[PDB]
DNA sequence: GATTTTATGCCTGATTCT
DNA sequence: AATCACCCGCACAGATTT
DNA sequence: AGAATCAGGCATAA
DNA sequence: AAATCTGTGCGGGT
C-alpha cells in the first residue's frame, strides 16, 4: 500500500509522513532517515467525510489506506486512542492553493472522525521553501514573497550607499535605510487602496505641499492649489492623458471635483475632495514622508555606490539602478512543486530534526470550530457564499490607513 | 514549533483557494468570453506562427509549449480543453482547424497527442487582429520571464456566440450560443439609440441557435432569462411518424436530438426501457446513419398508436431536455449577474477604446516616418557641397560632425515643406532648436546617419518623384488620423464599417427552430 | 479479388525487410563510424543551434524535431539512442552532454524525457567541421521534402576509438573501443610509410583500451584479430588480498569489474552461490562503494586462504568475461570483413577528398570577391564622371546600360593591376572580352549594379583604403589555394598539422593494462 | 479481453481483422459495420513458431488468443477445420518494411499450423492507400508512388500545354504526350547505370549526332567527335573537374577514351566507348529519342499554359514550368501508419464491401513452398545468409533494363 | 505520472540424453 | 495509448420512509 | 563419460 | 400519498 515503514517499534518515537504526489514520495523515501520515519504517498484529492455518508467512507481506498496505517480503530464502540501509533504526524504539502485544499480536507478527516488526537496534539505541520538565493559562495532559501522583499531591500544597502545631496553628507546607515523602509510601507499603504484613485494623482501628491485649510477660501485660494496641481501632472505624461479642474462650494467648505482623462471619449465627471479626505490620516502620513521627500538634491548630486558614480535627479531611477547593481551577479531560482527538490534538498530543508521548521495544531473554542467547519465544510451552499462574499475584498479596503 | 489555532489556518487556507479559483479557472471575461487557458492556448498558437493557409502541427508541439511558456498545470487538461474546441458539434463556430480522429456525436473517444495535429481556424484570426499595434496591456507569467496578454483585442461577440459553462466555489455559469448575424444586428440598432429597451432587442435577437438544430418548446423562459438573467427552457427532438398503408404499418423517424446528449446512451437506454416492460407497443429499434444524415428507426406494434408511444418517449426517456440559463461573468476582476444590454454595452466600449489606442499609435509612426523623409529630401537638392564636404572629411565621424555643424537652405523644396499645417506633421518630442527655422534646415544626429546611408541609385529621376509622392500621402494620412481623434462621431462610423464587413464575411443561416407548446 | 501465390509474397517481403535492415538499421559505415540513427540526431541537434557553450534545451524537443524531420520512427528507440551516448561508463570520448539522472554504473535506470536535458559535447563539433562549404552530398528524407548527409566529414577516427555493437538478418558486428593518441601515431606512421605491415602498426597500437579500466589477460587473441578479423580476448577484473597482521586474518578488496557487467546482480549472484556451500571460506560480504570509488569487501573465514579461495572465483563468478571480436561494416553500401590497415587507408582517403573538395570551394569565392572589388575601385578612381551620368538618368536601367557600354579609364589604380595580372584572379566563367584589355577596363552587368548599390559613406579615405588591403590579401591567398592544389606534398603536410593538432587539444592517458598469461 | 465480436452466429457471413496497433484497432472499432465483423488489435510483433517449441507457443498470450478466438483445435488429434467461425480473414498491417515482416509471420503461422484454411481460400490481404490528394473539388486517394507520378503527370498537362515551336503550331497532347513517355522511360533507363558511367556523359550524347559506326571505319573523325565531345562538357563545368581524350588504332575500327579528373583528387583511367557500348541497343534507344530531340526549338519559342505564357529554349525547361504551375492550388497528405485515419477514411477505403480491394492468398506448389519457409524461416543462419546474397545487389545488375 | 513481450546473431554456463 | 477516483454547483428521475 | 539441448545477456525496432 | 433521500452528468484541476 505504498507504504515505507520505519525500524523503531516503539510508538513514542516514530513519525509519519503524508507526500503529495508520487515524485515527492520517491524523493521522500529516498532522502529519510529510514531508523524512526515512514512516508504514506497520496496520489490525488481524498474524499470529503463532512459531504459522504458513513458507508462510503469504509468503502473508498485512501482513507481504510489511511486507517490502517494508523492503526486505531474507526467508528463508536471501536475507536480506542490509546493503541496509537506514529505519535507524531506531518502533512508537508505544496506552496500552493491546491496544496492547502488538500490541507483542509486532511485537518476536517482528522477533526470530525479522530479528535481525541488533535486535542492531545500529535498533528504537525510543515514548511518547506519556495525561493533559492545564490552568489556564488553566500547561497541559502527563503519562504514567503515578503522576507524574499526584505532580503532584496537589505542586500540593496549592504554597506557603501552614502548619499551625497549638495557638499558632503553622509546618511551613513541607520538614515538611509530607515527612509527606504517607511518608504517601501508607504508605497504598500498607496498599493493596497490603489483600486479607488489613479496612481499619478496619489504620486504627485506626495510631492505637493499640505492643503493649508486655514487659508482656503472661495475666490483667490481654492482655485490655486488645485491648478497647481494639476499643472504639476499634466505636464509629465507619456499616454496622451489630460487633467482639467472644477470647484465648488456649499456654505460649508470649498471643495474640489478635479477630472482626467486617457484613452477613452469617456469621463469620469468627479474625484471629489472635501474635508473628508484632508481628515484621513492618510493624507497626513503622506504628507509627513513629503515633508522628507522634497526636492533636496542640488545642481550637483550623486551616491558614492562601489566603484561606481551615478549623478542624476529622479531618485526612483537611482534607486531602480541601485537593484541593477544589486542584481548584477545575483542568481535567483523560484521553486514550483516539491518533485523538482533532489533527495539532499528535501532532507536539509524540512526532514533534518536539528534545522526543520514546524507548526504545532491546536484547539482554542468547540463551538466556534464546529460552526466554522460545519459552514465551510457542509453541503448548504448558501452560508458558504455569503461567508465569501463577507470577506471579500470588501473587507480587505480598511481604512484604517495605518 | 510554534503553535497555531486550527480556526485561522482553515479560515485563511480555504478562502486562499476559493478566490483563486473563482477568478482562475472558472468564470469567463465579459469583454472577450474567454478563459485564462483558452487565452493561453491562442496566444501560444499564435506566437509560433501557425496559420490558417500553412502547414499542420502536432499536437505535442502545442501542448508542450504552452506548458512549459505560460501554463504550469498537468498535461490532459490542456489537450483536452484543446480538442473540445476543435468539434462541430461543441461550438457553435470553431476555433481550432484539426486533422486526425477527434471524437463523433456518439462520445466516442479521441486519440492521443502522438496521432493528431492541428492548426489556427480563419474566424480566429479575428478574435487576436490589431495585436502588435500597442492596443492592449501585458502581465508577468508565474515567474516573471514572458509577457501575457491581459485580454484579447476581439472583433467578434464571442461571449454570446460561442456560449460557455463553468464550476466554482460558491457560484457557477452557464450561457448557451446565439446566432452571428442577428447579435451584429442588435449591435448596430444598439448604437443607433442608446436607450433601446429589451422589447426592442428581442426583434432582432428572438433567442439562442444551438449547433445540433432541435426544437425549442416554449417562448416564457427566455424572455424571463433576458430581462433578469436567470430562466430555464426546454429542448425537444424532431421525429414524426409516417404511414406506408398496404398493412396500415407504423413507423418513427428520429432525425436530430438535443444538445449534449449521446447518441448510443439513448439507444441503449430505450433497449433497457422496453425490456423492462416500462414502455408499451414497441417492436424494433434501428440505426442507419450513414454519412449523409441522421436516422434512427423505431416500429410499433399492429395494435397501437404512434402519437401516445411517441408521447411517452418524450415523457420518459431523453429525448427532451431541459437548459437552466443563468449568466455569471467578470466584470472588472469581480463575479456579476448581467444580462443582454450589459453586454452589449461593454462590447461597444471595448471597441471604442481599441481603436483609440490603435489610430494613436499609427500617427507616432506616420509622424516619424515624415520626419525622416524631410531630411532626406533636402539632403537631395543640395548635392554638390554634400559630397565636397564628405569627401574632404577623412572619418565617417568628422563628416557627420560637419553636415550638423551648419545650417542648410531649402532650396527649390520651399514650396512643399512651409505647405504643412504649422506643425501637424512634426514629432511631439523634438525640440525647438531643430527643425525649419527661418529659411534655413537644421539636421539632427539621427538625420546626417540617414543622409550617409544613401546609395546613389536615388539620383535617379522616378525614385526621386517617389520619396515627393510619399511625403504627400503621409501628409493626407496625418490629416486623416487627426480628424478621427478629434470627434467623436466618426469613431461611430468606423465602429459600423467594421462591423458591417464582419457580418457580410461570416454570416450563416438560422438552425434552431422556435414554437410555442 | 485478385490471387497471388504465397511463395512470391514471402520471398519479396522478407528480401525487402532483410535488406532494409542490413543497410539501413544495423552495421555502421567504415568513414565516420555513425549508424544513420546516430547521424540523424546529430544533424538535427547541429541545426537547432544547440552548441556546446549555450543553454541546455529539454530532450523532448530534441526528440521531436529528429522524428518530426528526419528519423520515422517511435519515440522509445531514439530517446535510448540519445541517453546510451551521455553514459561516461559506455562510450570512451562522450558526444552528448547531459543534465538529469541518465542511470548509474550500479544498475539505475534513465529518468524519462520531461525530466532530463542535453547539448552537444565540445568533441562532437570535430566530427562536423566544415559541414558548410560542399565537402560532402546531400539525399532526400523520406517524404522527399528535406535534405540529410550522407556522410559526415569527420576528423576523428570515431570507428576504432569508440567501436560498435549490431545485430542484423544474416549477420552481426562487434568492435571494441581504443585510445586515441595511439591511433593518430598509427595513422601517422602509416602516412609515413604506406607498406608498414600489421607488425609495424602494432607497435603503436597495443590493443584495446575499455572506459572501465579492467585487466586484459593474454596476447594471442589481439595479434589474431588484427591479422584476421575474427579473435577472442579475456577481461579480468582487478582484486587484491590485504591483510593488518594483529589477528592475522585476510580480506579480498575488488576495485574495478569487466567491461558491460551490472554490480548489483554481480553481488545477489555471489550472495545466492555461496549461500549453498558452493563457495568455500567466505564468511561475509559487503559494498562499500560510494562518491570516493568503488570497494567490495569480501571477508574469509579464519582458518581460509586468500589465493585458494580467489582462485575459484574468476571460474565460478562474472568477475571474468570473454570478448569476441568481430568486425564487420559497410565500405560501398555491402558488408565486408576489415582488418586494420583497411580502416586506417580509408580514413586516409575520406581525408584527402574532404581537403581537395574544401580548397577548390574556397578558391572560387576568392575569385569571385576579387572580381568585385577590382570593379568598386575602378569605379571610385572616376566618382565625378560617374555622378554627372547618373544624375541624367531617366531610369536606373538606363544608367547601367551607359555605364556598361562604354570602356573607362584605369586612372592611378593601373599600376596595382601590374600585380594582379597573369590571369591569377579572373573568374574561370568570365569570358575574354571584358575585364582589362588595352588599359581601359569594360564592365558587366552585376559590376554595374554594384556600382550602383554603393554608399556615400564609402567615400572617405577610411574606407577607400579598406577595399586596397582586402584585395592586396584576397591575392596572397589565392596563391597559396593554388599552391595547395598543384601539388601532393602540400596536402599530405596539411593533414599532418591537423592530425597533430588534434592530437594535442583530445589526447589523455591510458586506462586498461595488459598482461601475458 | 482485446475482442471486439459481431453479432452474426452463421458462420458463412463473418469476417475478422487482425489490425496492427492499438490506436488503429480503436479508430476501427468504431467505423466498421457491427452486424458481422470483428476486430482483434495485436501490440507489436508476434512469436515465430518455426524456431520455437510447441509448449511456448502454447504459453504466450497473443497466439493463444488467436487461437480461441479462430475456435478450431490445435495440434495433431484435436484440430478439426470444420468447426471453423470467422469464414473470411483479412490481414491490413502497415504499408512499412516493418508491416511486411509482421505479415510473413503471421503467413508463416498460418501455412505451418493450419494448411486446410490456407488451402481453402479463406485468407485475404487488405491494401490501405498512402496519399491523399485535394484540389477544392477533386478528392482522391492514391496508392504507392508510381500512380502519384501518373496523376502529377496528368495534372500537369491537363487541358491547354499547346507548345508552339516558332510562331504557332500546335502538338496539342497526344503527340506531347507520347514525347513526354518517352523522355521519362529514358531517364529511368540512364538512371540506372550511373555506376558504369557518369551521369553528365550520357545526359550530354543525346544531343550530339549519332557516331554511325557503319560508315565509321577509320576516317579520323572519331578525332574531332571525341574533341567536340570534350569540349562541351568542359564548357558548362561547375565543380572544377577536368576532362581529355585518347585514340589509338589497335584494329581496322579505331578506338578512343575519354579521362576524367573528379572532386574526389582521383583520376578514373578511361570510359572506353568500345564496340560493346557502341553495338548496344541502349546506346540505340538513346539515339533513337536524341534524334526528335535535336534541335527543334527555334529562336523564338515559349510553352502555352492555360491564361499564361513563357518563352523558353529547352525541354527540361518547359517540364519543369509546367510541374511548378500545375501545383498551385493542390493540397497532400501523407498518412505515416494505419492510426493517422480517422474511422470515416477506414471504412471507405478498407472495410466497406462495395469500394474496399483485396487480395485473395493460394498454393501452387507444396514441396517448393515448404522448402522456402524452411530455409527463410529456419534456424541455420548460412542457408539464409547465402539465400539472401544470391539475390542481393550482385544479381540485381539485370541487363535487360526495359 | 507510470503503463508488455516479441525478432535478429554469436557466445556463455547449466542441465539432460545415450 | 487513453485510462485511473475524487473536488466544486445546479437540475432532475426513480426510490424509500412519514 | 561426454555429447546434445536448453535458458539468458548485449543494441535498434514494433 | 406527500415528503425527504439517493444517483447521474456537464467542464478544468490533483
Ligand atoms: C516527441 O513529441 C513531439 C514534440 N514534443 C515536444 O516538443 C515536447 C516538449 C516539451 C514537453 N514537456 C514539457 O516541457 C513538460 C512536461 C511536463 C512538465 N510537468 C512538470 O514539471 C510538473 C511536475 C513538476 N515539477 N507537472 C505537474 O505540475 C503535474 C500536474 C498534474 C499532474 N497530474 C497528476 O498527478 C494526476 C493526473 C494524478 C491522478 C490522480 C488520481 C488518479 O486516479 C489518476 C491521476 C501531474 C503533474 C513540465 C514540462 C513535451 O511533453 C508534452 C513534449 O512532447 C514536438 C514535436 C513532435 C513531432 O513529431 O513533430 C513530437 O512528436
Ligand atoms: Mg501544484
Ligand atoms: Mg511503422
Amino acid at each position: 500500500g505504498k507504504l515505507a515503514d520505519c525500524q523503531e517499534r516503539d510508538p513514542a518515537l516514530s513519525e509519519l509522513y503524508l507526500v503529495e504526489g508520487d515524485s515527492a514520495g520517491g524523493s521522500a523515501k529516498q532522502g529519510r532517515n529510514r531508523k524512526n520515519q515512514a512516508i504514506l504517498p497520496l496520489k490525488g484529492k481524498i474524499l470529503n467525510v463532512e459531504k459522504a455518508r458513513f458507508d462510503k467512507m469504509l468503502s473508498s481506498q485512501e482513507v481504510a489506506t489511511l486507517i490502517t496505517a494508523l492503526g486505531c480503530g474507526i467508528g463508536r464502540d471501536e475507536y480506542n486512542p490509546d493503541k496509537l501509533r506514529y505519535h507524531s504526524i506531518i502533512i508537508m504539502t505544496d506552496a500552493d492553493v491546491d496544496g492547502s485544499h488538500i490541507r483542509t480536507l486532511l485537518l476536517t478527516f482528522f477533526y470530525r472522525q479522530m479528535p481525541e488526537i488533535v486535542e492531545r496534539g500529535h498533528v504537525y505541520i510543515a514548511q518547506p521553501p519556495l525561493y533559492k538565493v545564490k552568489k556564488g559562495k553566500q547561497e541559502q532559501y527563503i519562504k514567503d514573497d515578503e522576507a524574499m522583499d526584505q532580503y532584496q531591500i537589505s542586500i540593496a544597502l549592504d554597506g557603501a550607499t552614502l548619499h551625497t545631496n549638495a557638499s558632503a553628507p553622509a546618511l551613513a546607515g541607520e538614515a538611509l535605510e530607515k527612509l527606504v523602509s517607511e518608504y517601501n510601507a508607504t508605497q504598500k499603504m498607496i498599493n493596497r487602496m490603489e483600486r479607488r484613485y489613479p496612481k499619478a494623482m496619489l504620486k504627485e501628491l506626495i510631492y505637493q505641499p499640505t492643503l493649508t485649510e486655514a487659508d482656503l477660501s472661495d475666490e483667490q485660494t481654492v482655485t490655486r492649489w488645485v491648478n497647481a496641481l494639476v499643472s504639476e501632472l499634466n505636464d509629465k505624461e507619456q499616454h496622451g492623458s489630460q487633467w482639467k479642474f472644477d470647484v465648488h462650494t456649499n456654505a460649508e467648505q470649498n471643495l474640489f471635483e478635479p477630472i482626467v482623462r486617457v484613452r477613452t471619449h469617456g469621463v469620469d465627471t468627479d474625484y471629489p475632495l472635501d474635508h473628508e479626505f484632508i481628515t484621513g490620516g492618510e493624507y497626513r502620513r503622506i504628507c509627513t514622508l513629503g515633508e522628507k521627500l522634497r526636492g533636496l538634491l542640488e545642481e550637483d548630486a550623486f551616491i558614492e555606490r562601489g566603484e561606481r558614480r551615478q549623478p542624476v535627479a529622479s531618485f526612483e531611477q537611482a534607486l531602480d539602478w541601485l537593484v541593477k547593481e544589486s542584481r548584477r551577479g545575483l542568481s535567483i531560482q523560484r521553486y514550483k512543486g516539491l518533485g523538482e527538490m533532489n533527495p539532499e534538498q528535501l532532507w536539509e530543508t524540512t526532514m533534518d530534526p536539528e534545522s526543520r521548521r514546524m507548526l504545532r495544531v491546536t484547539v482554542k473554542d468547540a463551538i466556534a470550530a464546529d460552526q466554522l467547519f460545519t459552514t465551510l465544510m457542509g453541503d448548504a451552499v448558501e452560508p458558504r457564499r455569503a461567508f465569501i462574499e463577507e470577506n471579500a475584498l470588501k473587507a480587505a479596503n480598511i481604512d484604517i490607513e495605518n | 514549533i510554534t503553535p497555531v489555532n486550527i480556526e485561522e489556518e482553515l479560515k485563511s487556507s480555504y478562502l486562499d483557494y476559493a478566490m483563486s479559483v473563482i477568478v482562475g479557472r472558472a468564470l469567463p471575461d465579459v469583454r472577450d468570453g474567454l478563459k485564462p487557458v483558452h487565452r493561453r492556448v491562442l496566444y501560444a498558437m499564435n506566437v509560433l506562427g501557425n496559420d490558417w493557409n500553412k502547414a499542420y502541427k502536432k499536437s505535442a508541439r502545442v501542448v508542450g509549449d504552452v506548458i512549459g511558456k505560460y501554463h504550469p498545470h498537468g498535461d490532459s487538461a490542456v489537450y483536452d480543453t484543446i480538442v473540445r474546441m476543435a468539434q462541430p458539434f461543441s461550438l457553435r463556430y470553431m476555433l481550432v482547424d484539426g486533422q486526425g480522429n477527434f471524437g463523433s456525436i456518439d462520445g466516442d473517444s479521441a486519440a492521443a497527442m502522438r496521432y493528431t495535429e492541428i492548426r489556427l481556424a480563419k474566424i480566429a484570426h479575428e478574435l487576436m487582429a490589431d495585436l502588435e499595434k500597442e492596443t492592449v496591456d501585458f502581465v508577468d507569467n508565474y515567474d516573471g520571464t514572458e509577457k501575457i496578454p491581459d485580454v484579447m483585442p476581439t472583433k467578434i461577440p464571442n461571449l454570446l456566440v460561442n456560449g460557455s459553462s463553468g464550476i466554482a466555489v460558491g457560484m457557477a455559469t452557464n450561457i448557451p450560443p446565439h446566432n452571428l448575424t442577428e447579435v451584429i444586428n442588435g449591435c448596430l440598432a444598439y448604437i443607433d439609440d442608446e436607450d433601446i429597451s429589451i422589447e426592442g432587442l428581442m426583434e432582432h435577437i428572438p433567442g439562442p441557435d444551438f449547433p445540433t438544430a432541435a426544437i425549442i418548446n416554449g417562448r416564457r423562459g427566455i424572455e424571463e432569462a433576458y430581462r433578469t438573467g436567470r430562466g430555464k427552457v426546454y429542448i425537444r427532438a424532431r421525429a414524426e411518424v409516417e404511414v406506408d398503408a398496404k398493412t396500415g404499418r407504423e413507423t418513427i423517424i428520429v432525425h436530430e436530438i438535443p444538445y449534449q446528449v449521446n447518441k448510443a446512451r439513448l439507444i441503449e437506454k430505450i433497449a433497457e426501457l422496453v425490456k423492462e416492460k416500462r414502455v408499451e407497443g414497441i417492436s424494433a429499434l434501428r440505426d442507419e446513419s450513414d454519412k449523409d444524415g441522421m436516422r434512427i428507426v423505431i416500429e410499433v406494434k399492429r395494435d397501437a398508436v404512434g402519437e401516445v408511444v411517441l408521447n411517452n418517449l418524450y415523457s420518459q426517456t431523453q429525448l427532451q431536455v431541459s437548459f437552466g440559463i443563468n449568466m455569471v461573468a467578470l466584470h472588472h476582476g469581480q463575479p456579476k449577474i448581467m444580462n443582454l444590454k450589459d453586454i452589449i454595452a461593454a462590447f461597444v466600449r471595448h471597441r471604442r477604446e481599441v481603436v483609440t489606442r490603435r489610430t494613436i499609435f499609427e500617427l507616432r509612426k506616420a509622424r516619424d516616418r515624415a520626419h525622416i523623409l524631410e531630411a532626406l529630401a533636402v539632403a537631395l537638392a543640395n548635392i554638390d557641397p554634400i559630397i565636397e564636404l564628405i569627401r574632404h572629411a577623412p572619418t565617417p565621424a568628422e563628416a557627420k560632425t560637419a553636415l550638423v555643424a551648419n545650417p542648410w537652405q531649402l532650396g527649390n523644396v520651399a514650396a512643399m515643406l512651409e505647405r504643412a499645417g504649422d506643425d501637424a506633421a512634426r514629432p511631439e518630442w523634438l525640440e525647438p532648436e531643430f527643425g525649419v527655422r527661418d529659411g534655413l534646415y537644421y539636421l539632427t544626429e539621427q538625420q546626417a546617419q540617414a543622409i550617409l546611408d544613401l546609395r546613389l541609385q536615388k539620383l535617379t529621376g522616378l525614385e526621386h518623384e517617389k520619396l515627393l509622392d510619399e511625403y504627400k500621402e503621409l501628409l493626407d494620412q496625418i490629416a486623416e488620423l487627426l480628424r478621427i481623434l478629434g470627434s467623436a462621431d466618426r469613431l461611430m462610423e468606423v465602429i459600423r464599417e467594421e462591423l458591417e464587413l464582419v457580418r457580410e464575411q461570416f454570416g450563416d443561416k438560422r438552425r434552431t427552430e422556435i414554437t410555442a407548446n
